[PDB]
């Protein structure tokens, strides 16, 4: 059958980003605890991520930077303000006790389940955990300290000769991009926003340099966009893109934060269009890689991502929330499903005709494999 | 016109023919008084007018020149519910357009412009009329607009007198007043601490035998609502890097006591006051997309919808009238000017987007006007890639969605704040100078100042409350916060006691 | 998008020769702790859980990382469930008290909330708090 | 709107109407028209009864005035009778004295300019004089020249001279000539006439019609004549089927309808923008992607120069040549990064130097810069929208170059796209996609379609349109082996005519300069 093997840790739930702060880390641990009690895990392998060590880190990031995260405490925050400038540590990442060892749970958890995945173990490797994909090589951004999704491709990249990487996350992927913008041997495909979004990039223009031109996709959307739009511009492009790269790994980031009713995304996606656009990568039968990060309303991104997991096992799931320990935090509706706003649809069908007809002709200039 | 050939045969159309046919007319009309035809009399003094331009300009004058009587005939004709100087007054309006109307004959001017069908001075009376009413003649007012079928005017003094029902009520012209606009100032609306139980029995008691009668029917109608005279202020303390909210009420006695105060554990970009609802803008911030509610019974925080997009230092711009709230202008963290303009309906806590700005400004300073969006101010896009002060007028239109930079200019620029007084949009800007902006005739009027202002050359943020005007400072003293209320009849100002809350830094000032 | 050594990533060559020894020398970076077992009906596994849940009062994960301890074996589990102690955070009444008083001066600001409780880590208080917030 | 100090809005303010004159005029026009109240003076013409007010016609016209306010009998009788004035062009002025709007025709123009003149309507008589300068032609320049001299008007003297002289030759036989007053022919001759059209022979002609009383003015006549050269021209720039090199022509309008060939010229590189500046030609061109150099053409040496590179790369941005200022303008354009550009800079012929003025509201590429008294228009091209993609635009900008100015009217095109547009007389004659020509008046602005034969529906090609002498040409785009069409307009009645005499070894025609 279809090996799955899901990473979890009982510690990653217990680190605090500060009051107010939107990105709860608390998320995962009620991720975790609707899988319990689904059932799912009788048909899914669970592995506790080993702590990543900062040799795996420094295959990316910069040696200074690292080491000033792990020596970065708030007890001596006043000591390195001349760091914190540079690495832009501070209001957009805050210090916090445990920074370096969630650093070092997410990373090894991507990094372990890219070496699992690159043996033929298994097909399928989950973290939710991990997928932190906003830090630059030398700079935190975007709630990101260390870059992951670039350290898992890179562990990818060892024995795929083309890995792909599908962003469905509101915000532009600008850390992996960057990372793989002078490569063709690694395709970033991202849907986000464009205009005001942070972090402003991402344009429909920016398809990399050097080697790596054609080989970076940009889908630049608008606000509002629903499960009918997003499925009819994801399954044509995606269809595209494996036609004409031909990979043969997919990193997949399901991103949580475009869904309807979120507190920083402004899109209008439903749980089942946000969960069709990972039933239709699993069916292409590649070694897949998924990933979670983003996500900003708890409750949404806890049924999102059980509900992830159940279309990965293909296992179908009841719609009633069974009793759990975060039971009540679920009221008072207590369904697993969401339904959509009211939000008027700001894309229009010749907008995204004309897009996917400028990506189309983009890609096929891309040289056969 | 695709029949016209403009070398054989076309039409030719004059634009600037009205003018030239309007100063003709000034001009023979009054400098030489030629081709006068028919003479007026009023109280002994004869006015020389010619009956065309009279009978274009009023459907009066216009049914009495063309009536068969041998009066209109006659050389003179005599008028006699009209004084020399109102007269002559219509005779300058007619002949001119340019009428100066001062307070102490407005009343005549309203009821004579009436009587003559003279429209738009009509509806200038009218307004100024609703500008200046007070507590001390707002039932003369109720029936001079119910006297003249004015809905506007009436509606106005209804509103001035429901919300000062309590002072009305020892007076022998309130005891007077029929059924029917007791009814209709009750039926509005009276707020909870004005008691209006006992207006209703003392305007019984004032005559019992012949009203008795109408104590159902006043109950039945009557209609009570609670207090929203906030001013909410947004504010963060020396010692603290979180937000503080106060909200202010305003008391009869012109003292401002606090009623809550509340605080938020994020930075603020931008702030507005829906109603009685206080919205904020704030996100810990490279990233202005979060808003939060807050309720003044709940004294809690209720998050809202984000932004489409995250802008810095755009204006929040609440419109009772279509219940939204318009977010316009504002900066870009790439700092690029940004001219998008989008909505969030209150109902259905959802954000759209409508026409962009003509002109993208930063941090100007938004007031609405009968649905109508002004942007003042700001921060124009300078043409060598930097920002300069800007002085530009921008009209937005709510009910068509469109949006036009007037052709004026602020006697100043640079950030401004904005106050909505009546009729009127009150801006005060850097250099303690207060402007009053009229939109309709479009006209600036500076209001003279103190010379305390001028100790320091800090900001002043003006909030209009109740029909009062206050005008706060910016940068708080230790011990020292002062709050100067401004009477804009006589350019008079009183500070104001009562006030202690510990801000050392007034963020925002919300009406 | 900036171009250069110092924000690109280092991307290695692939050599086809070189694929069947570094992965069999590599070994698996994490820990197992549960693996399915087609020979186990879902009915005895449910018992189990509920058991272990009631009787022992040990969490939902705390029992199936014993049983798969045993090889899946319900028996030996069951057993040896009364021999261990799923030892907790161990908050006692005044522990929690305390707690309460600390969240509700200075909020959700763990820093001073371990200034008070000097015994209990902040991870702890967090994963304390979220816990407490329930009710 | 100055801050008075001594007004408020609380106690004492002025109050200043701005509809009372709109609705003064609607109010008299209504009642002196449509009930026709209040008469009170009688004119009699010709027979014909009218009644009129002395109010608006002492308020429009000081003529009538002065006329009304007079202390003779006649002032104060009842029935006044004029004799000058026709019925029906008296009844076209009273129209435009009461209702403001007048149908003025090609048959009673004269008319109407010299009554207009007499009783000091200056508006109207402005626009006549107008009207009648766009109609001056060859057969009536020098009836034109006596009404204009008669009248004290120079715009229309001017405008006659300049047609008069730049056809003298043909007016070599005409009677009127012969009769032309001294002062007159000094005035033709002195303002410089091309050496093409022999003015010796003219004043040759002229003295021995009547040698007796001419012989004296012979002298002054030989020491005030100026002359200048020759460059009636059309420069058409293009690209052969078999050479990648851009051959431009250069083309002389002779005065028989034929149009010959005065020279060529080839360029070895690939250029995005033309326009002709006096009597030189100027292109911006270089390799990809450096199209930055201008190159500037004499027909007299038929050589290329080098000019001051443009300050920034940009393609398909539209040149304009400003005489005024001695300038030549680069408006809108598009950025090697595809993005539409709103930058405008102009380049001073005698300085060398370019310079950057302020931006446009909306950015355009590709569009029609018609050059008027000074005002540069920029019509159609494209425009970005939805939302990195680009839109067929239709706005119309004016770029005012005395101020520095620009502007967009509230109306819009009848249709968008490219265009080429060549600017007669007062008027911008545009040309796009489809056939369609359109004559825009931006005084009154207005647009009227013009007819044209089916001769142009065969095939969907584009058109280019220049202007020479007062006289329309319009040529096709795309030339078949061996068919090279060329039609003048006239667009008094819109007739085409096929002209001959042009032999052109060129497929595409990438531009037209006029
Ligand atoms: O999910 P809810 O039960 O509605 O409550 C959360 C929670 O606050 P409370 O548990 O005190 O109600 C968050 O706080 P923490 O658990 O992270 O301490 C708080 O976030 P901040 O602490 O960052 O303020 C957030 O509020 P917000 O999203 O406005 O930041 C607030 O949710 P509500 O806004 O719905 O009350
Ligand atoms: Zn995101």
């Amino acid at each position: 059958r279809r090996k799955v093997c899901y990473y979890y840790d009982g510690d990653v739930g217990n680190y605090y980003y500060g009051q107010g702060h939107p990105m709860k880390p608390h998320r995962i641990r009620m991720t975790h605890n609707l899988l319990l009690n689904y059932g799912l895990y009788r048909k899914m392998e669970i592995y506790r991520p080993h702590k990543a060590n900062a040799e795996e880190m420094t295959k990316y990031h910069s040696d200074d930077y690292i080491k000033f995260l792990r020596s970065i405490r708030p007890d001596n925050m006043s000591e390195y303000s001349k760091q914190m400038q540079r690495f832009n540590v501070g209001e957009d990442c805050p210090v916090f006790d445990g920074l370096f060892e969630f650093c070092q749970l997410s990373t090894g958890g991507s990094v372990a389940s890219a070496v699992k995945l690159n043996k033929q173990q298994t097909d399928i490797a989950v973290n939710w955990a991990g997928g932190l994909h906003h830090a630059k090589k030398s700079e935190a951004s975007g709630f990101c300290y260390v870059n992951d999704i670039v350290l898992a491709i890179l562990e990818l990249l060892k024995y795929h000769q083309r890995v792909l990487y599908i962003d469905i996350d509101i915000h532009h992927g600008d850390g992996v991009e960057e990372a793989f913008y002078t490569t063709d041997r690694v395709m970033t495909v991202s849907f986000h926003k464009y205009g005001e979004y942070f972090p402003g990039t991402g344009d429909l223009r920016d398809i990399g340099a050097g080697k790596g031109k054609y080989y970076a996709v940009n889908y630049p959307l608008r606000d509002g966009i629903d499960d009918e739009s997003y499925e009819a511009i994801f399954k044509p492009v995606m269809s595209k893109v494996m036609e004409m790269f031909q990979p043969s790994a997919v990193v997949l980031q399901c991103g949580s934060d475009s869904l309807s009713g979120d507190r920083l995304g402004c899109f209008n996606l439903t749980i089942k269009g946000h969960a069709k656009c990972v039933e239709f990568v699993k069916s292409f039968n590649l070694p897949m890689l998924m990933l979670g990060g983003g996500g900003y309303t708890i409750r949404n991104v806890a049924r999102c991502w059980t509900y992830e997991t159940a279309v990965a096992l293909d296992t179908e799931i009841p719609n009633e929330l069974p009793y759990n320990d975060y039971f009540e935090y679920f009221g008072p509706d207590f369904k697993l499903h969401i339904s959509p706003s009211n939000m008027t649809n700001q894309n229009t069908n010749e907008y995204l005709e004309k897009i996917k007809q400028r990506l189309f002709e983009n890609l096929r200039m891309l040289p056969h494999a | 016109s695709m029949d016209e050939n403009y070398f054989v045969n076309y039409t030719f159309k004059d634009r600037s023919h009205s003018g030239r046919v309007a100063q003709g007319i000034m001009k023979l009309c009054l400098e030489e008084e030629l081709f006068a035809d028919v003479t007026i009399s009023v109280e002994g003094r004869e006015f020389q007018l010619h009956r065309l331009v009279l009978s274009a300009q009023s459907c009066f004058f216009r049914s009495m020149f063309t009536s068969n009587l041998k009066e209109a005939h006659n050389r003179v004709i005599v008028l006699q519910d009209v004084s020399e100087s109102v007269f002559q007054l219509l005779v300058d309006y007619i002949y001119h357009g340019t009428v100066k109307l001062r307070a102490e004959e407005l009343q005549e001017i309203y009821e004579v412009s009436d009587m003559y069908q003279l429209t738009s001075l009509f509806e200038e009376c009218s307004r100024f009329l609703a500008r200046t009413v007070q507590v001390g003649n707002c039932l003369q007012v109720m029936w001079l607009a119910d006297r003249h079928s004015d809905p506007e005017l009436y509606t106005a003094a209804k509103h001035c007198a429901k919300t000062h029902l309590a002072q009305l009520q020892n007076t022998e012209e309130f005891l007077h007043l029929p059924h029917r606009l007791l009814t209709d100032i009750i039926s509005d609306g009276v707020p909870c601490s004005q008691n209006p139980t006992e207006a209703i029995e003392a305007w019984i008691n004032f005559n019992k035998e012949e009203r008795e009668a109408f104590a159902e029917s006043l109950r039945t109608s009557l209609k009570e609502i609670g207090e929203n005279v906030h001013i909410y202020l947004i504010g963060k303390e020396s010692s603290r890097t979180h937000s503080l909210a106060v909200s202010l009420h305003c008391a009869e006695d012109d003292s401002i006591s606090v009623s809550g105060q509340n605080s938020l554990c994020h930075q603020i970009t931008a702030a507005c006051k829906h109603g009685g609802d206080l919205y904020v803008v704030g996100g810990s911030i490279p990233r202005p997309r979060r808003m939060w509610k807050c309720n003044n019974a709940t004294v809690d925080w209720e998050w809202c919808a984000p932004l489409p997009r995250d802008r810095l230092q755009h204006t929040l711009v609440s419109v009772p009238g279509k219940d939204a709230i318009y977010s316009l202008g504002g900066k870009t963290l790439q700092d690029t000017l940004s001219n998008a303009v989008i909505y969030y309906r209150v109902g259905d806590n959802v954000w759209t987007e409508t026409t962009q700005l003509e002109v993208a400004v930063s941090g100007a300073a938004g007031a609405n006007l009968n649905g109508i969006i002004y942007l003042l101010g700001g921060e124009e896009n300078d043409l060598d890639f930097f920002t300069k002060p800007s002085r530009l007028i921008q009209c937005f239109d709510t009910e068509t969605d469109k949006c036009h930079v007037k052709p004026y200019v602020l006697p100043f620029a640079g950030r401004m704040h904005a106050a909505v007084h009546k009729d009127l949009v009150f801006i005060v800007a850097e250099g303690d100078s207060l402007v009053c902006y009229n939109p309709l005739l479009d006209s600036f009027t500076r209001l003279c100042l103190p010379e305390a202002w001028s100790s320091a050359p800090s900001l002043w943020k003006i909030a209009s409350c109740n029909g009062s005007i206050y005008v706060f400072r910016d940068r708080y003293k230790k011990g020292d916060a002062n709050t100067y209320k401004l009477d804009p009849a006589t350019s008079a100002v009183t500070v104001t006691r009562g006030i202690k809350v510990l801000l050392t830094n007034l963020q925002f000032v919300l009406a | 998008m900036r171009v250069g050594p110092q924000y690109q990533a280092v991307v290695p060559d692939f050599d086809p020769a070189k694929l069947a020894r570094r992965s069999q020398e590599r070994d698996n970076l994490g820990m197992l702790v549960w693996s399915p077992n087609q020979n186990l009906s879902e009915a005895k596994l449910d018992e189990y859980i509920a058991i272990a849940k009631e009787k022992h009062g040990y969490n939902m994960e705390q029992a199936l990382g014993m049983l798969f301890w045993h090889k899946h074996n319900i028996e030996k589990s069951l057993a040896d469930l009364p021999n261990f102690t799923p030892f907790p955070d161990e908050w006692t009444v005044e522990d929690k008290v305390l707690f309460e008083q600390a969240f509700s001066f200075h909020g959700k600001t763990f820093h001073r909330i371990q200034q008070m409780l000097p015994d209990k880590s902040i991870a702890s208080l967090v994963k304390f708090y979220y816990s407490w917030k329930k009710t």
